[PDB]
């Protein structure tokens, strides 16, 4: 997910929460990670 | 709720809303959480 220019916090707290609310309860999810860096990017990745 | 009436109707909500519902979403087995109360907003009631 992109959102350019805005800092991790921002990815954090109004696109990343969102997105992960729905990653739970995925079949066969092993665990889940979420990362947001510095450059306007979040990398959510479900790992099965 | 609110036994003792230390919190109205609108700051239930708005903590349910703000505190509980992502967590009860990050439940596993939970597919819906539907929030009977709305978070809270700086209203602007104006008079034309």
């Amino acid at each position: 997910a992109t959102y350019p220019g805005a800092t991790a916090k921002t990815i954090n707290d109004s696109v990343v929460t969102l997105i992960e609310r729905e990653l739970s309860g995925v079949k066969n999810l092993l665990y889940y990670s979420a990362t947001t860096d510095t450059s306007g990017t979040a990398e959510i990745t479900a790992t099965f | 709720n609110s036994p003792n009436n230390q919190y109205s109707e609108v700051d239930l909500s708005d903590y349910l809303v703000r505190n509980v519902v992502e967590e009860l979403k990050r439940v596993e087995g939970v597919g819906k959480v539907q929030s009977f109360g709305a978070e809270k907003a700086m209203r602007i009631w104006v008079d034309p």
